[PDB]
């Protein structure tokens, strides 16, 4: 096995591109909390908790595509 | 400094004056707005809608004619309007339809007078939603 | 339905809503205080540079 | 089989790119709820429920493209 | 057949990239409904129904590109 | 024929990427109608009809790129 | 001819990617007309005509890239 | 010549991707004129002329990348 | 020479993708001038001159990537 | 080993594309803090601390994709 | 040398894609100066100088990726 | 060595694509400082220092992806 092994590294470097959704995604979700409390600092213990909930939702794309790389380097 | 001092007054009667409020909901040009204890200083134009002053106890809700709303840096919102309207026990559906329908006929009348009719339509339609 | 285009000043924009509201309530809970509050008998007259004036008209 | 097997890994690393729609997508949908409640605290139990509905709609792109990777690694 | 079979997997992993239009697309359409009610809580049973209509329109790109992957894995 | 047949599947999975214009495109066009009616409920039977017109214009990119995939799988 | 024929299909599926400019492009141009009339109902027969002019300008990218696909499938 | 001829079609389908700058680009430039004439109908014969100037500037990217395709199909 | 010649056309069609920065880039820079005069027509002979300066700055990306295509078709 | 070694460099140059999420992502998160204090100079020691928290969240995508490159150059 | 020479042209056409950061990047930085003076012309000799500073920062991505193309055409 | 050497140039031209995060990223971070001081010139020696801090954070993506190119041209 050599030709099929080489495809394991090529496919692993491409599955990292799918992690952009977590970089820019979580950015926007967290950025809204910053702009939101800038116009209404009082409400805090209401938007902060839900903001974290959006994190785990956007962190999904950063986990699935992350596991795909291990299934081609330390998995297969 | 805890809370926010509300100053809701009219050219005929003053309701609130330096009174602490938990939350207020007053329609703005940009859109519906809310305010609490500490709020960023914003100056928006109030449109003919419905305002509601909230308290720890059950909050009362009055209909507003329109004006301006300004939240002072020192945590002090000031509401300025013309006329006011109680919950619902004040307005009557029957008393509204009478003029409301007559407004559509104002468009039929000379435009000089129909100009004000268009402005009435809006205010009147919102009165119906207050019935809830 | 533009008000600041071919309508009237912002003072009048809220005015029409003030009378519409005050006249959208019960006839029983309508004190005389509100009646005369919507009544006015003032006329305006434009004058020239030579004490001249224009035809009188209602506000 | 060797040449066709190698294409199973290359195609799996590309199907992860389609998961960006769930990272940035769900981000915007959730971000609107944050900018909404900071402008109108009253309407909470009305925008919150519908906000979750938008999640499952945007989560679709994060499921389909996710299944495609398994149909090339643990499927085929 | 081996060289042509391998192209079936490579083409299937690329057709998933076209599903981004449904992830970010439906996101914006649904996000507008969230930012609309924050500016006008009155109108609900008017914008909500049309909002769903926009869903099926944006879901199109998430169906066509989705069928293309099956026509290369379970179709051909 | 085998080498040229394989290119029929590779080219079909790429023509789906061009369908992003219909996913995000129609999204923005429809999203504007939502932001409009939540700011001006008066004008409805004026913006709604034109909004649909914008749909067919943006649906173009979702039809052309859609036909290209059939001309490589069920056409050629 | 076989190796050069296969490149005709691969190049045709890529020329569809250039059609994104017409999907998202025309979307923004049309979306502005929706956000303009909902904020200024007065001007209609002035922005509507020019709006159509912007359509043909953005439709260009949706025609050129569209012709390139035919010059590789039904042309060459 | 066969191997080098095939690269003429592959390179032509990629040069169409560079035409996105004219689709989305001209869209934003034209969209600003629509958003500008909605908040200030007064200034028309001042922003309209300059708006056209921005067209030829953004049309550049839609001409260069357009010529590259002809230099690979009807040129070389 | 045949294998290396074919890479001259493939590399030329990809260097056109780098011209997107000039299409969308110059668009935003020019769009700001449109949204600016609509907000303050008082300042014209001050923002207009600097606006042109931003053009040559964003036109850079549209020249470099443009020269790369000629160094692969009429250069090398 | 030569064919599989070459795939180690090709896969390493692609895993760098996944680092865009940290460039643009952290940008938006940090940009919100700038647009927040300029409109509300009052609150600072409240949005600043949480802003840093968003950094480590968006820095994730800039670490995972960063490690993938080392696992193909100095790892394997 | 022929197979390795061909990779010099393919790699040069891809390094131009990295120049998008300078096209759209510098665009936003310069666009802010245009929208900033339209709100407050009082501060000109304060935002203008710093605006230029942001240019050299965003011009970086337009220089590095620019040098990479020369190290594959006139370098190596 | 020839086949593996060629992959050194192909992988170097792709690692430049990851530098977009620094072009557009730093752009947004710097652009916020421009829209900030304009709306509020009062706070300058407070947002300016933190603005620079955001630079080094976004410059990260412009350094890592930059080093990857040297590890394929002057490294390996």
């Amino acid at each position: 096995m050599q030709l099929v092994l080489a495809a394991k590294y090529i496919g692993a470097g491409i599955s990292t591109i799918g992690l952009l959704g977590a970089g820019i995604g979580i950015a926007i979700v967290f950025a809204a909390l910053i702009n939101g409390v800038s116009r209404n600092p009082s409400i805090k213990d209401t938007v902060f908790p839900m903001a974290i909930l959006g994190f785990a939702l956007s962190e999904a794309t950063g986990l699935f595509c992350l596991m795909v790389s291990f299934l081609l380097l330390f998995g297969v | 400094s805890s809370g926010l001092k509300l100053q809701f007054a009219l050219p005929h009667e003053t309701l609130y004056s330096g009174s602490e409020v938990t939350q207020v909901n007053l329609p703005a040009k940009s859109g519906r707005i809310g305010v609490l204890a500490n709020h960023v200083p914003t100056v928006e134009q109030l449109l003919p809608g419905v305002v509601e002053v909230m308290e720890g106890s059950n909050s009362k809700k009055f209909f507003i004619s329109g004006g301006f709303a300004t939240v002072q840096p020192d945590s002090q919102l000031c509401v300025t309007a013309i006329e006011a309207f109680p919950l619902e026990s004040f307005s009557q559906e029957n008393i509204k339809n009478l003029l409301a329908e007559a407004k559509k006929n104002v468009s039929s009348s000379d435009a000089r007078e129909a100009a004000e009719a268009a402005i009435q339509v809006e205010v009147l339609e919102n009165l119906q939603s207050v019935l809830k | 339905s533009a008000w600041r285009k071919a309508g009237i000043s912002y003072a009048a924009y809220l005015n029409v809503a003030a009378q519409a509201i005050r006249s959208s309530l019960k006839t029983e809970l309508q004190t005389a205080s509100v009646l005369n509050r919507s009544q006015t008998d003032a006329f305006y007259t434009q004058y020239k540079n030579g004490t001249a004036a224009s035809e009188p008209t209602p506000i």
